[PDB]
RNA sequence: GGAUAGUGGCCUACCAUGGUUUCAACGGGUAACGGGGAAUAAGGGUUCGAUUCCGGAGAGGGAGCCUGAGAAACGGCUACCACAUCCAAGGAAGGCAGCAGGCGCGCAAAUUACCCAAUCCUAAUUCAGGGAGGUAGUGACAAUAAAUAACGAUACAGGGCGGGUCUUGUAAUUGGAAUGAGUACAAUGUAAAUACCUUAACGAGGAACAAUUGGAGGGCAAGUCUGGUGCCAGCAGCCGCGGUAAUUCCAGCUCCAAUAGCGUAUAUUAAAGUUGUUGCAGUUAAAAAGCUCGUAGUUGAACUUUGGGCCCGGUUGGCCG
RNA sequence: GGACUUUUACUUUGAAAAAAUUAGAGUGUUCAAAGCAGGCGUAUUGCUCGAAUAUAUUAGCAUGGAAUAAUAGAAUAGGACG
RNA sequence: GCCCGUCGCUAGUACCGAUUGAAUGGCUUAGUGAGGCCUCAGGAUCUGGGA
């Protein structure tokens, strides 16, 4: 009688489970971005294969197929939205080479560090959860927010978080007392 | 199964009534009337989901025992009355109108009209031939019987109604070169005016159409709705007056308005 | 916070077209209560397995007073 | 072969082995924080090159 | 062209010499025969518990020299009785024989695993709990 | 002709001898309801669909029927079979493959709770009714987001270019910051509650608010560390480990992988070009009938208006704008 | 309207075409899985975009093509036009 | 060196087998046949030929 709640995955898995070439490497783009899972880098490529092979399949129609420009089109508007293809690059061949980092490089909890206003890239993660910093009065708790580059303007703290104009805090207030 | 359904799932419910998925297990089932149950719209959708003047079903019972609403014509109190394509809905309050008529995207749109254009109507008549006493009657794809008809009304013919009285007076003919309006597949929507009208005898004449942008399509015979003359109809069509836009069409102009 | 509400031409359309669930919420409708939904429903029941007044009934169980 | 040889011995070494106890460490961090402790205990500062590196040294 | 008609209109002897010829893949015929359901003292199911008949050790096959502990299982919902691996250092002292015992595969698709000649289960849970779950003294077991 | 709501061997009477089949009839099997669909990602495929939607079938097993617009209805009746309850022994009554709950079966699956507020439905009908349906509880089925920490100062030390002033940071005293997990006025939320969202008051330093699960000979990432055992106990999907220095067992330590999850069993798909149409193999590894005929099936040489001419206007892109 | 038409296979395009599913556009659910919303002023009594597209493919229908592969035609002329 | 078969031990699987062996379902001859339905009668009554 119900309708069917839809669900889907998020994350691929590698297939040989054990490449310490790409095991190492996994690690260095983990502890780099500040990620807690080796999952939260499985994630990302997943939607990357997801891009090429949408992205793959429309350089095989002839060249500027009715649909191949619509949703050619669209796709490159949505990911220079964000900032991961560069303006440069909005003709679709070089969708295809969009290497992982780029997208990582255009989180929150990345941007927030290379806005300065993170000490580390883990005082980041651990501001973002804490009722800290927001775009408009819109706090985000989330470090996966992928910043759309046009919100990137604003990005100064919150206006309760006791780290960008408020109240004192909670374990301050009676260390003073 | 032991007689006759009452119930009607969601996602059983017509696409084109826009009803969420999730605000329960149900669509309102119309009931039976005027118009084909898959081919029509009944009032707790339009006074609820469309034109949003109530916000529960319990409100819209609630609008309609105040003898508010009117069909064609007619008080009309069924919650789920089938309401369908060219009628016409008087509201007491906020003297409002609307004829019910298709967007392009095949839904029903909510078109407001003249007090002159709401007391008016046609019918794509659909069987003409004798009966009792040999009295002639016409009887059209709004489910209603007209006596006595022009022996010139064949069939396949659009036809005004008065309905404040049932007689007709004029009657477009089906021919090539007039005004039509698809009521069906999903070319449901578009519009104009003839190509011409393969015969295939044994069933399904096909129908030639050409929109007012010189663009060709096909559709049914069954599902043709001659609606006049060229650019000049016999009622108000709604906006944008059906002429396919493309995908790229419909989002150039959707970025088109792009200043606040 | 966003939500939404309505104000009425009068107040005796509102307190004829408005569920009466608010009017409780309000004070402008009594909360007086009733039996918990399955408690009639039993009552129902065996109300169905009578036949009539019920009050005739009554008289032929304390006529078993001899029998 | 044989199928009914005996049982006594069930158990025989788990039972004998000195049970030295568990002995208490710091609380080591989680998810991201001790991922990141990889990070820099693996790629920050090499831990040997005389040859190529170990990651569990026993005696060398 | 050695061999298949290569026709257009041959497509009815393909499917029929496939057909005929996938017979002998085992998994193909074991899946259609239903040997699963007919052999194979389990249900076909994923487990079955049983009871044990007596604990058994078993001489390990060669060129290994050990003695295998094991039980007698006679599984309830199919009367037949199986022989199965108690694996961990002892486990057998948990084992109480009549008491009441989950037993799964190896991994091995049948084909009993190791040096330990034909038994293709093992116990998972003695009297309802957990095997390893006493092994590790998380739990304990119950009365009987 | 009869019967049907009506067609019809549906049934009857008479007459005839037809109807299907290797292009697989007929029979058997099915751990078989069909479909929309699900899983598996080069493709071609392979496997699955009791299960939210559509269709069908059933209400313990049959058959029969009343009512009716509609039923061969079962929360209708009647009979038989099976099951089975109450009794004053005369008799009477029961049909959860509805909701919940119980026994049984098993590897295997939750409350005998709340409401018509929504979604819709039915009635004589705005009102009544609705275990349809929705609310909570139970609930690591699956699915998403992602806490268990974050910045210092210092101190021996490295290394930048004697430690100086740039931090690599390894530090076993420190340090003021931050916060929800929880708790809880309150409002919100709700039919009434509950959570969530919001928010006073509380609420973190190792005794914690203390992450797991597997694994560390090979495949396969991580030690020929220490103690134990001595072909014993045990490990080991597979190759193999243990018979007294065990890289493999039982442990302590250290280490790796994934991480609110991770292991095991069973099935299944990829890998599998080991089911091969795409796309296999058949001298000797598995596999050409001893031989020829030969029906079905599959297949099957070539040659029939080609070539030339006039026109129309379409769509890219060029030089121009 | 009349008269009369060798039979096919293949390919094109198109109609007929349920939703949910899938592919996928739009939309910043705080993110995301989702959802089909939402976005604007004069936030004093309204303004406004939506709710795409794709997908069926075996069979049937409709239509354009005449290569490829079949069937049929005048030989006891019982042929063809009148 | 390799290696074959009878013979003997332990264990497991499946086969053959007196028991005109057993069991579970699906049909089904013959025999008996409930019930409701259709129908020939019936006529407690209850009435204007009907019920
Ligand atoms: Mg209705
Ligand atoms: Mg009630
Ligand atoms: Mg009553
Ligand atoms: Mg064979
Ligand atoms: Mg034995
Ligand atoms: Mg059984
Ligand atoms: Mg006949
Ligand atoms: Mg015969
Ligand atoms: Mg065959
Ligand atoms: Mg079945
Ligand atoms: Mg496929
Ligand atoms: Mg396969
Ligand atoms: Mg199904
Ligand atoms: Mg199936
Ligand atoms: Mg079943
Ligand atoms: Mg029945
Ligand atoms: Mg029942
Ligand atoms: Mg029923
Ligand atoms: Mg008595
Ligand atoms: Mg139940
Ligand atoms: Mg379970
Ligand atoms: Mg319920
Ligand atoms: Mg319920
Ligand atoms: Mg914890
Ligand atoms: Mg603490
Ligand atoms: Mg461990
Ligand atoms: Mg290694
Ligand atoms: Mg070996
Ligand atoms: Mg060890
Ligand atoms: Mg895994
Ligand atoms: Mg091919
Ligand atoms: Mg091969
Ligand atoms: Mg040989
Ligand atoms: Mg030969
Ligand atoms: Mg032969
Ligand atoms: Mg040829
Ligand atoms: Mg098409
Ligand atoms: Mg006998
Ligand atoms: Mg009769």
């Amino acid at each position: 009688p119900r309708a069917p709640r839809t669900y889907s995955k998020t994350y691929s898995t590698p297939k040989r489970p054990y490449e310490s070439s790409r095991l190492d490497a996994e690690l260095k783009l983990a502890g780099e971005f500040g990620l807690k899972n080796k999952k939260e880098i499985y994630r990302i490529s997943f939607q990357l294969s997801k891009i090429r092979r949408a992205a793959r399949d429309l350089l095989t129609r002839d060249e500027k197929d009715p649909k191949r420009l619509f949703e050619g089109n669209a796709l490159i508007r949505r990911l220079v939205r964000v900032g991961v293809l560069s303006e440069d690059k909005k003709k679709l061949d070089y969708v295809l080479a969009l290497k992982v980092e780029d997208f990582l490089e255009r989180r929150l909890q990345t941007q927030v560090y290379k806005l300065g206003l993170a000490k580390s890239v883990h005082h980041a993660r651990v501001l973002i959860t804490q009722r800290h910093i927001a775009v408009g009065k819109q706090i985000v708790n989330i470090p996966s927010f992928m910043v759309r580059l046009d919100s990137e303007k604003h990005i100064d703290f919150a206006p309760t978080s006791p780290f960008g104009g408020a109240r004192p805090g909670r374990v301050a207030r009676r260390n003073a007392a | 199964a032991r007689g006759p359904k009452k119930h009607l799932k969601r996602l059983a419910a017509p696409h084109h009534w826009l009803l969420d998925k999730l605000s329960g297990c149900y669509a309102p089932r119309p009931s039976a009337g005027p118009h084909k149950l898959r081919e029509s719209l009944p009032l707790i959708v339009f006074l609820r989901n469309r034109l949003k003047y109530a916000l529960n079903g319990r409100e819209v019972k609630a609008i309609l025992m105040q003898r508010h609403v009117k069909v064609d014509g007619k008080v009309r109190t069924d919650t789920t009355y089938p309401a369908g394509f060219m009628d016409v809905i008087t509201l007491d309050a906020t003297n409002e109108n609307f004829r019910l008529v298709y967007d392009v995207k095949g839904r029903f749109a909510v078109h407001r009209i003249t007090d002159e254009e709401a007391s008016y109507k046609l019918g794509k008549v659909k069987k003409v031939q004798l009966g009792k006493k040999g009295v002639p009657y016409v009887v059209t794809h709004d489910g209603r019987t007209i006596r006595y008809p022009d022996p010139n009304i064949k069939v396949n013919d659009t036809v005004k109604i008065d309905l404040a009285s049932g007689k007709i007076t004029d009657f477009i003919k089906f021919d090539a070169g007039k005004l039509v309006y698809v009521t069906g597949g999903r070319n449901l929507g578009r519009i104009g005016t003839i190509v011409h009208k393969e015969r295939h005898d044994g069933g399904f004449d096909l129908v030639h159409i050409k929109d007012s942008l010189d663009n060709t399509f096909v559709t049914r015979l069954n599902n043709v709705f001659v609606i006049g003359e060229q650019g000049k109809p016999y009622i108000s069509l709604p906006k944008g007056k059906g002429i396919k836009l493309s995908i790229a069409e419909e989002r150039d102009r959707r970025r088109a308005q792009q200043g606040l | 916070s966003v939500g939404f509400g309505l104000v009425y031409n009068s107040v005796a359309e509102a307190k004829k077209f408005e569920p009466t669930y608010r009017l409780v919420r309000y004070g402008l409708a009594e909360k007086v209560e009733k039996a918990s939904r399955q408690q009639r429903k039993q009552k129902k029941n065996r109300d169905k397995k009578i036949f009539g007044t019920g009050k005739r009934l009554a008289k032929k169980v304390a006529r078993r007073n001899a029998d | 072969a044989k199928v009914h040889g005996s049982l006594a011995r069930a158990g025989k070494v788990k039972s004998q082995t000195p049970k030295v106890e568990k002995t208490e460490k710091p609380k080591k961090p989680k998810g991201r924080a001790y991922k990141r402790l990889l990070y820099t205990r693996r790629f920050v500062n090499v831990t040997l090159v005389n040859g190529k590196r170990r990651m569990n040294p026993g005696p060398s | 062209g050695k061999g298949k008609p290569r026709g257009l209109n041959s497509a009815r002897k393909l499917r029929v010499h496939r057909r005929n010829n996938r017979w002998a893949e085992n998994n193909y015929k074991k899946r259609l025969l239903g040997t699963a359901f007919k052999s194979s003292p389990f249900g076909g199911s994923s487990h079955a518990k049983g009871i044990v008949l007596e604990k058994l050790g078993i001489e390990s096959k060669q060129p290994n020299s050990a003695i295998r502990k094991c039980v007698r299982v006679q599984l309830i919902k199919n009367g037949k009785k199986v022989t199965a691996f108690v694996p961990n250092d002892g486990c057998l002292n948990f084992v109480d024989e009549n008491d009441e015992v989950l037993l799964a595969g190896f991994g091995r698709k049948g084909k009993a695993k190791g040096d330990i000649p034909g038994v293709r289960f093992k116990v998972v849970k003695v009297s309802g709990v957990s095997l390893l779950a006493l092994w590790k003294e998380k739990k304990e077991k119950p009365r009987s």
